[PDB]
């Protein structure tokens, strides 16, 4: 059996500028088998009110994702997506490379 | 999934052939079905077609043109046991099965030494019985409501490789005679 | 397999009673459908079950309900009997939305609005013609079943005790001894041909048997006439020279 | 003129951990999801508002009960694909069926299936047979090669139903999937360590999602680095190459939806 760990990608909807309004994205893909978890995180802590796609299908048969969340950029704010699956003993954190 | 036609009723010889037809108008169609079913009996799966072209199982082809939107089904060398209702059927883009009305296949018996009679049966304590005519007679039932007419019946004697039609008339009126009951 | 099992074969009722037709296949078919078939159309679909759990309404599923709990079965109920209804039911299975259909023997049902109009068949056999032994050295016995309702019978010859096929011709369908009447009884007619010798043996025993379908021995009966239920009506002949 | 394609895919899990459907199937146009259904809902919903409000009740009420048929199919196709691995515990069982239509008109259409993730059976609607990749699969090839009407029902499927489905969604979706937002193309110059300079070709905004990029001299070059097409996540996509130069030592070439773009 070959398991297909995530392929985790954190980015911004628009190139991003301190003080203005844009959307994170974690784009989670190519991962089987389908049960995975996805959180976005900002300094560490979880963020609630995420929004994210149905789970997709991909012709190699992996699975693709996305969760995005309203945010404004600053200098000092962190910013990550921890995503866990049945390849990772331990959650992994992606923290976005601020363009 | 919107219409289909086949003919009510055919008649053809024994040892002869037949062609059933069915015209079906669709937008969507996941193939076209023939079964076969006798008097009182379950309808049973004959032929699936849904590609263009003919497919043959001994006596029987089913052929599809997609472009007509037209089938047939193909009856070699018919025996007495063709005699039955075919029943055109497809399936459209939803795999709803639209069913034809269903045609009754007739088949007359070749009738070498046709010998036409009627005779009187032995009443049990009056039935009258017109037998071994040639299979283009048609037996009509009079008007006369006091007086019953069956429609021509075909039965095999195997016991002498023998055929022959029949039908019989009957009533309870004392004033009834066999000779010429039968027009 | 058995393939698909339906019953009963036959069923009068009153208009307002309710019946379940049963239905089961062993062919681990995931559809199951009911059909009723009606004289000049296509087979209607009633009710169809693409698996065990589910139903849908067909074309014409007014007046009836169904049930799929498993994948064996899928009983049709009539809620309340209306003459609407007098037809010949299907049961039928198929692998999959597009493979062919099994189907079940069939149902034939009539509903009368008085079980008063349910007559069994009186049943007469008629000795062949010396003239047509004479000309044709062939013997042809007639069965005669008359004023029976509803058009629910099975007619078979037997010889010495034994059904036979060869010979044997019976109308297809029974004839109307009224035809304007809607309630008419019925009346079926057969023949039986063998040689004028087997005819003339006296050994032989010949038998028409009318298997008529009527009320229950359950049934309520407040006529003078013996209760029609359900029985096989005979008659029979012996062969001799002569 | 671009490529449309029709897909239906079908994920069934054994044994499946309290939150998972036991079986799952979506259908999308291009990379629009169009269709939903589950073993939770047991109901078909459309995914997309273009398929809402063109097909009447009816469709989501039969293909319903189709979904409903299909599940119990794959739940019995994968036991047995199980015991005939010997295999214990939980397995995924996959499906995906399509169609494309080409600008030529020409027509493509395809079914496949996976066990665990991995290529189990090819349809050739051609030669009308399976390619089975070991022993186990090839035992159900012999299965199904030996239905002649199920291989002629498939193959009549792909060719004239799906694409008959696909046109009918296009239409429907045509504001959509036929659209055109050209990308906002830029390019950055980076030193990525002291001396060594790099350059990003970097697109956002853009539909359809296929869009080609490469790095040019005066010649491609050499060690292209690129990135994935990615979802934007308001229908629109971004997408980078990146050079690096060399001591001593170049034009961006962009190709969107018919358009042609330089950037030196
Ligand atoms: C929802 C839906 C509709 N039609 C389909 N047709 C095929 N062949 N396969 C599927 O999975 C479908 N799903």
């Amino acid at each position: 059996m070959i398991q297909r760990t995530p392929k985790i990608q954190v980015y911004s909807r628009h190139p991003a500028e301190n003080g203005k309004s844009n959307f994170l994205n974690c784009y989670v893909s190519g991962f089987h088998p389908s049960d995975i978890e996805v959180d976005l995180l900002k300094n560490g802590e979880r963020i609630e009110k995420v929004e994210h796609s149905d789970l997709s299908f991909s012709k190699d048969w992996s699975f693709y994702l996305l969760y995005y969340t309203e945010f404004t950029p600053t200098e000092k704010d962190e910013y990550a997506c921890r995503v866990n699956h049945v390849t990772l003993s331990q959650p992994k954190i992606v923290k976005w490379d601020r363009d | 999934g919107q219409n289909i036609d086949q003919p009510t009723e055919m008649t053809a010889t024994e040892g002869a052939i037949v062609q059933i037809n069915c015209t079906y108008q669709t937008s969507g169609f996941n193939g076209l079905f023939w079964y076969q079913q006798h008097a009182g009996e379950a309808p049973t799966f004959l032929s699936y077609n849904v590609l263009d072209g003919l497919e043959e199982k001994g006596r029987f082809s089913s052929f599809l043109s997609r472009s007509k939107g037209y089938s047939y089904l193909l009856l070699k060398e018919l025996q007495m046991k063709d005699s039955a209702s075919y029943l055109c059927a497809f399936l459209d883009s939803n795999y709803q099965l639209i069913w034809g009305a269903g045609t009754k296949l007739i088949i007359k018996p070749d009738i070498q030494n046709p010998d036409p009679a009627v005779y009187q049966l032995r009443d049990s304590k009056s039935v009258c019985l017109f037998t071994d005519f040639d299979s283009q007679t048609n037996v009509s039932q009079s008007k006369d409501s006091d007086v019953y007419i069956t429609d021509k019946c075909v039965l095999d004697m195997r016991s002498m490789d023998f055929k022959s039609n029949s039908a019989v008339a009957w009533s309870n009126k004392s004033d009834f005679a066999c000779a010429n009951a039968f027009n | 397999n058995a393939g698909v099992t339906q019953t009963p074969k036959f069923q009068v009722l009153k208009t307002g009673q309710s019946m379940t037709l049963q239905c089961a296949q062993d062919m681990n078919h995931n559809y199951m459908y009911w059909y009723r078939q009606d004289p000049g159309m296509g087979l209607r679909l009633i009710y169809y079950s693409a698996s065990e759990g589910t139903t849908d309404k067909g074309e014409v599923p007014n007046g009836y309900n169904v049930s799929r709990s498993t994948t064996e079965d899928f009983p049709l109920r009539l809620l309340s009997a209306a003459p609407s209804q007098t037809s010949v039911y299907f049961c039928a299975s198929s692998n999959r939305e597009y493979s062919p259909l099994h189907f079940g023997n069939g149902t034939r049902l009539t509903v009368t609005e008085d079980l008063n109009k349910v007559f069994p068949p009186e049943v007469a056999v008629f000795e062949p013609s010396e003239a047509e032994i004479s000309h044709t050295q062939k013997a042809t016995l007639v069965c005669l079943a008359t004023g029976f309702y509803p058009d629910h019978v099975e007619l078979s010859w037997w010889v010495n005790g034994k059904e036979v096929h060869s010979g044997v011709c019976t109308d297809p369908q029974p004839l109307k001894e009224q035809p304007a009447l809607n309630d008419s009884r019925y009346a079926l007619s057969s023949r039986l041909r063998v040689s004028a010798t087997f005819w003339q043996d006296p050994r032989n025993h010949f038998r028409c048997q009318v298997q008529f379908y009527g009320l229950s021995e359950n049934d309520e009966w407040t006529q003078d006439r013996a209760k029609p239920v359900t029985q096989i009506v005979s008659a029979e002949a012996w062969g001799r020279a002569d | 003129m671009r490529t449309h394609s029709l897909r239906y895919f079908r994920l069934g899990v054994s044994d499946p951990i309290h939150g998972v459907p036991e079986f799952i199937s979506v259908g999308y146009v291009d990379s629009h999801p169009i269709t939903t259904y589950d073993s939770v809902t047991r109901q078909k919903e459309p995914r997309a508002p273009w398929m809402a409000e063109n097909l009447a009740p009816d469709h989501w009420e039969r293909y319903t009960q189709l979904l409903r048929g299909w599940q119990q199919m794959f739940k019995v196709e994968l036991k047995r694909l199980q015991r005939h691995y010997n295999h214990s515990g939980s397995h995924t069982y996959q499906r995906m069926i399509g169609c494309e239509l080409l600008e030529d008109g020409s027509t493509t259409g395809f079914l496949q299936y996976a066990y665990d993730g991995q290529d189990f059976l090819i349809f050739n609607k051609d030669t009308l047979s399976w390619l089975a990749v070991d022993n186990v699969a090839h035992t159900i090839k012999q299965a199904w090669e030996a239905n002649q009407h199920e291989l002629l029902y498939q193959k009549n499927w792909l060719e004239e139903e799906c694409i008959a489905w696909l046109k009918r969604f296009l239409e429907y979706g045509k504001d959509t999937l036929q659209r055109t937002e050209p990308p906002l193309v830029r390019v950055n110059r980076k030193e990525t360590f002291p001396g060594v300079t790099a350059l990003f070709c970097k697109a956002h905004g853009f539909y359809p999602p296929e869009i080609y990029m490469t790095w040019m001299k005066n010649e491609i070059v050499q060690e292209i680095d690129y990135g994935d097409i990615l979802p934007s996540g308001d229908g629109t996509y971004q997408a980078w190459a990146s050079i690096e130069l060399d001591p001593q030592s170049y034009s961006c070439h962009v190709e969107h939806s018919g358009v042609h773009m330089v950037l030196q």
